[PDB]
């Protein structure tokens, strides 16, 4: 049987979103690439390099025209005509727009691709932008997080494969099953918040009773995602707040990498 | 005479371009170029010192953990903070478990397909392959039946229209020297590795709050709340869970990874004779175990002229000798300021001039130690530990060599470690010793909690005015990492990262001396200049990470 | 005539006492006695019909899920509810995955040490043990190296002088007939089974909310909220996670459990020639796949006179032929009312009088079907399926026979299925066929959701006045289970459970006919009356569950 | 190296508490029995049967006098002089009082053993009671639930082995790490409870959005436990309300098996 083709292009990426796949369990990365999809292009994993890997891309772009899902991690730098990310002697923007034309669906995985992320924070030296900005006429599926739980991505791809269409999306084009709700509106520490039971410093008494982390600067109140429920690594009970550190808002534009760790959610 | 470019170099992290001049089928000259820049140093600037670690961790997601810990260590240095010892145990457990995942993935997912031909594996006899390993390894997943199941997976992949990841690799290439059986063995282990690395990261996740990108650090310690009797915090049940995953690592590391390293060396003996990148080696000491940021499990130091007798040990992260030696130059990189800079005084202002063979040609800065080019990484760290006469390191190396000897009837002298395979061997030795680090530090955490110490965090005193400078060193999977922070009036006025792959992948420096990748390639034979597998082999041995190198 | 008592019988669920008379080295007469009672039938009385399943599930935590589903089916029966097909898919997946865990554990953890000597396993050559499986199984964990790791775990256990669980077992007993090598094979498989059964329970957990004791049911359907696009509910990501565990079960079941049952049979061929419990067999059809509580994947029925030609199919849980035949008698149990009672008119009034060979000797009631004593369980369910000409069942049985043939040069006829090993074989076949049930029902759920159907619940209308009677049938790991609910004025007026181990472990009935356990023991050879391994072997073949038998 | 001895006695038990061990992962049962403890007597797992296994019990009780931890699951029936649970011809209440004499520590695992549980509900046909009621003057560690997460038990035994003392207990002698807080005071659906977002009927709109289950009869508000945090089976995200069904209060005397599923809890 023939497996749905996927082409993966990394722009200004730290490779964390690729690495999330290595933590996945349903499917595991090896079942992903051997059973669920055909990974036609991926620089981190591909046996081929150099001229042979660019052969692989053009061949896949041609053979699987109109059928592949195009995935992009990393931000795209627009400043100085694209020079801040150059592969095979061309700006990454160009590789991306060419790949976008034959795409059946287009996913921006990770906050960088979704909205510029950390690379677009501060003074943004490279003029980094999100994928949607680069591809303005296309519907881009955003799957943010730094990096998201890999299954936010995997179950989105599976929905396309299994049911022939993307999952339901919010106004920001994020799949609702993963991003339809604020972390704070589904957080197990909400009763401590309600009761004013707050950790004030790491290692204090409240902290060591698993109290709410709002006053350590938790961004759960303004960050959409599924960190409190799906959580991470499928071992049970692990997300930043459960291990004792406030949500930093990495999913969410204008929060993550903008606000201080210990800046309160009601403070701009 | 002939000029070739490999762009992109795959199976690394990030964006790397490698150019080579070839004369008489041998590379005579090379250029390493980091082709993507983000400006992470500039992004952290002007922020609370406490915010840095969450932002600069994003320098890299392959070596996640490393920049986070280095960043807090730099802020702690600046403010003279003694890290609570429980926070050290926790940082160390995370670092050792992450590095375990990192090395495994590098040998298998990133590197094996340089040495292993998947088309040849299809032709193998599973029973023959299994029988070869009798008395060689005690691993429980070397059966003919296992190898058959693996062989069928590849058969099915090839049979389909779609080789995907494995399409158009160097199959049938003349430098592929493994027999079908060993190719099959290696592919079986490639798959098994993925389970081992998943277990390593479960350790990381349970203390970090997730991976990639942990979230349990602080300037002043960690955010894990230790309380054996507490609901929802780091109690005995959670610690037992951590231990369950730590315990699952050692067999694959010892009985598979360690063994495969020797079998690869057995079929590729000439690769112990090329690929030298430097004569100078540097590493930081690592895994502090006291409450004064010292007493490291692993020693560090400096070696010159490829001679272990020159070993100058480094046992403190506040050793001025190490701190004073480090500079970087952009004479051949796309930044404006070209003279060597000490990182507390470093700048990073982009000046992209396009490619120039004699001018600027990379986004990577070129670091030096007292003006000399230096290789960092597991070969550096192994050499230093051997020089330090660390019995564990000698013993572990000897185990690998003995397998080599069982396989070849030949031996490996320290001289041969200065090579592509020696570098690979260093990495394996590092992964192997790290398992004892995990056991040791887990047990230390357990005993310390039982003595009544549940302290994990000391709140930092950050003066609203005045200037303070700190440096955080860390021996990362790819080598010595350093984060250099200057605080002025409560905020970060300068931030410079000098990353292990910056050292190794750096372009020609201020005195025009080539960096380690560039040196390593001279002398590399090329069977096919359009498919330079031999170049990719040596370069992969350094475990390139270009988002790290450039940031 | 020598008298022995085995009390407690271990490696079953619950509290069982077995007494035998032994004449000329062979048991001549037996008694089975359930020695603990809780009165679960009385405990649920007078409650809302919707509450029963949560209470009555606690009849047993070994066959957890079974009483839960049977209880809701019985309320649904009383109230004339059609269950939403999605709710059936979910119930089916849970039942099949649970039964997978249950059969594996019974064969290995509960039964293996009847036929396997661990002290003998110490004397084995792992290489030979592994070699004798070549071409018999494709399992990937049959290597000499795996077997050695297992052998050393046994050695070390023995070395510590703390055998615990494994102490004073029947090691060296004349009826232990495996060679050292296959003893070691079985112990290695025992340990591997524990992983497989954990995966099976992860399937149950993701749908049930936990296990033991699921919590996702309701009179009217299930409490899982199906929404592909919902956060925190049963979405595609959760379904993929379920599938990931379903996929991990089949190999162990097919390549180990299935093969080990033929292997055990090969070394114990006379156990195909004894242990017959009955000439009558009953099973319910199971796994409904329509919106009307019918269309079962597995057929059920009634066989009499050990003759498959008499097979009367039962394809509906509303079959009056099945419903009208069932009665229970306490003539030889510790309850007041002794004449056979239809369960809707059943009573459970304790009347403890102590042990009497000729009077009352058990807390288990004695069920009959139109006056006959009947064995239930995987043997009964296998015989019914064979008689129904289910190709899948014949094919799977023949696969086990074929292995037995390769090993012995002999075959197994249908006559030899009426036996201790035949009963074990029926359970293995059940487990094998259940893997296809899991795949089919997962796929059916996925496709049904795709059609837009997310319905999981029909709200029961329970009238405030009037009498309603309901019966819920279920083919449990141990046999046909039925819950009998009478509702009066909106609350439970009577509740009676007739459980498979009630059929099998039931004492002498209203006409003094012995139950299946008691019949099966007649003819059992005894080498050493102080160590009656041989009776325990036969009794374990029924997979006794006494909390189930008695409730 | 000698392993700490454990003696496990089953009274009126459904075996679910023993079964919970087969789901455990830290340690797994096989690691528990071969490495962590020496399990000297256990009816369900013992190779020996009948007279032989009763020999093993007598031997272990003598040899490890003052050293073993005694575990009991199931309720203890006192009515009619103990005859409702007889093994080896004697009331289980007698086996338990004998073994309790030389015990280093005593654990009642499961709600049946902790407070009578389901077997003592309704009219209580057998006069079933909890372990503390049969062993007055002895300190009983109660690990309730039906069955509890096996690690509520395993980490208790581990604390005893590793640090020589029982873990910190509440007033009902339950380990605080597992029972120190109301499920409702650490439940991820608390935000929905606060907002008035409730499932009213299985399958409804609110139910399928993962809203609070209070009005379906959730007993979270009156039940102490760790079901919302540690949850179950170590796969992540698995506990009864996560799956869509109200907490029944199985941990808590007077709640589970006494209140109807759909009967409303009191909220503090
Ligand atoms: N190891 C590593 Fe990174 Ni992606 C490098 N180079 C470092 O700090
Ligand atoms: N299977 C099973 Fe139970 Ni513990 C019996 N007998 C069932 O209903
Ligand atoms: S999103 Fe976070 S993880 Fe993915 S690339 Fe950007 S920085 Fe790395
Ligand atoms: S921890 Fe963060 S998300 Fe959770 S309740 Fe407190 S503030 Fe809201
Ligand atoms: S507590 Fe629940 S699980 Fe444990 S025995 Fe009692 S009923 Fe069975
Ligand atoms: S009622 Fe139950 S579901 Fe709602 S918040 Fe409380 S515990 Fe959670
Ligand atoms: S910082 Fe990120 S991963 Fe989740 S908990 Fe907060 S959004
Ligand atoms: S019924 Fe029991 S298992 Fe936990 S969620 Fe409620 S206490
Ligand atoms: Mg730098
Ligand atoms: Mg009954």
């Amino acid at each position: 049987p023939q497996r749905p083709p996927v082409i993966w292009i990394g722009a200004q990426e730290c490779t964390g979103c690729t690495e999330s796949l290595l933590r996945a369990t349903h499917p595991t990365v090896e079942n992903l690439v051997l059973e669920t999809i055909s990974l036609e292009y991926h620089e981190v994993l591909s046996a081929a390099f150099g001229h042979q890997v660019e052969e692989n891309k053009h061949n896949a772009l041609e053979k699987y025209k109109g059928q592949y899902v195009l995935v992009v991690d990393g931000s795209i730098p627009l400043k100085d005509n694209g020079i801040y990310c150059m592969v095979a002697g061309e700006p990454i923007v160009d590789h991306i727009r060419r790949a976008a034309e034959g795409a059946a669906a287009i996913i921006a995985i990770g906050s960088c691709a979704a909205w510029g992320g950390v690379a677009a924070a501060g003074v943004n030296p490279t003029g980094a932008v999100g994928l949607q900005e680069v591809l303005p006429g296309k519907t881009i599926i955003n799957i943010p997080g730094c990096p998201p739980n890999p299954h936010n991505f995997l179950a989105t791809v599976a929905h396309i494969i299994t049911y022939g269409k993307p999952p339901k999306l919010d106004a920001k084009n994020r799949p609702t099953f993963a991003y339809g709700r604020l972390i704070h509106e589904h957080c197990e520490r909400r009763p401590h918040f309600d009761a004013g039971r707050f950790a004030k410093e790491f290692g204090d008494e409240g902290h060591r009773e698993g109290w709410c982390l709002y006053h350590l600067g938790c961004k759960g109140p303004e960050t959409y995602g599924n960190c409190s429920t799906l959580q991470f690594c499928d071992v049970g009970g692990v997300w930043p707040v459960a291990i004792g550190h406030p949500c930093y808002g990495c999913n969410e534009e204008g929060i993550g990498f903008h606000k201080g760790i210990h800046q309160l959610a009601h403070v701009e | 005479s002939q000029r070739i470019t490999i762009d992109p170099v795959t199976r690394i992290e990030g964006h790397l371009r490698i150019d080579c001049e070839i004369e008489n089928g041998v590379v005579s000259k090379a250029w390493a170029s980091g082709t993507m820049w983000r400006g992470m140093e500039e992004i952290v600037k002007n922020r609370d010192p406490r915010d840095a670690w969450m932002i600069v961790q994003r320098i890299c997601g392959v070596c996640t953990t490393t920049h986070a810990i280095s960043s807090v260590r730099a802020a702690e240095s600046a403010l003279n903070i003694d890290v609570p010892v429980n926070a050290q145990y926790i940082r160390n457990i995370i670092l050792a478990a992450h590095t375990t995942h990192d090395h495994i993935v590098h040998f298998y997912q990133l590197s094996a397909l340089d040495w292993v031909d998947i088309t040849s594996a299809l032709k193998a006899d599973p029973a023959k392959a299994s029988a070869m390993l009798n008395g060689v390894s005690t691993w429980h997943l070397n059966s003919a039946e296992e190898f058959t199941k693996v062989q069928n997976k590849i058969k099915d992949l090839v049979a389909s229209g779609q080789l995907g990841i494995f399409a158009n690799g160097c199959w049938g290439h003349p430098a592929m020297q493994l027999p079908p059986e060993v190719n099959l063995i290696a592919v079986a282990h490639y798959l098994q590795a993925l389970e081992c690395q998943r277990d390593a990261n479960r350790v990381v996740a349970l203390l970090g709050g997730k991976t990639p990108h942990i979230q349990n650090l602080a300037v002043g310690g960690v955010a894990n709340p230790i309380n054996l009797d507490g609901l929802g915090v780091l109690n005995l049940e959670r610690l037992m869970y951590i231990k369950s995953f730590i315990d699952k690592l050692s067999d694959f590391v010892e009985q598979v990874y360690k063994v495969d390293t020797a079998v690869i060396a057995a079929f590729y003996p000439e690769w112990l004779e090329r690929g030298q990148g430097a004569v100078n080696y540097l590493s930081a000491p690592e895994f502090p175990t006291d409450g004064k940021n010292g007493s490291f499990l692993f020693p560090g130091g400096y070696i010159t002229d490829a001679d272990l007798s020159t070993y100058r040990p480094i046992t403190s992260h506040s050793d001025e000798y190490l701190i004073k030696g480090i500079q970087e130059s952009a004479k051949h990189a796309w930044y404006k300021d070209e003279a060597p800079q000490a990182p507390w005084e470093g700048t990073t202002v982009p000046d992209y001039t396009g490619w120039s063979d004699d001018g600027k040609y990379s986004w990577v800065k070129a670091p030096t130690f007292y003006g000399k080019t230096v290789e960092v990484g597991p070969l550096a760290n192994m050499l230093c530990k051997l020089a330090a006469k660390r019995e564990s390191t000698h013993a572990k190396l000897n185990e690998i060599v003995a397998i080599y000897t069982k396989l070849t009837g030949k031996t490996i002298e320290v001289a041969q470690l200065h090579s592509t395979l020696g570098r690979i061997i260093g990495r394996t030795v590092h992964c192997c010793e790290l398992q004892n680090v995990l056991q040791d530090q887990y047990n230390a955490l357990i005993v310390n909690i039982g003595k009544g110490d549940h302290t994990t965090f000391v709140k930092p005193d950050i003066p609203a005015t005045g200037e303070f400078k700190g440096v955080g060193f860390l021996e990362a999977p790819r080598g010595m990492l350093s984060h250099w922070m200057v605080i002025k009036d409560g905020i970060i006025s300068n931030y410079q990262a000098v990353v292990p792959s910056t050292w190794n992948s750096g372009p020609r420096n201020f005195n025009d001396e080539v960096g380690p990748y560039e040196r390593s390639l001279v002398g590399t034979p090329i069977a096919d200049p359009n498919k330079p597998l031999e170049v990719v082999r040596t370069i992969h041995s350094f475990d390139p990470c270009m988002s790290c190198a450039v940031h």
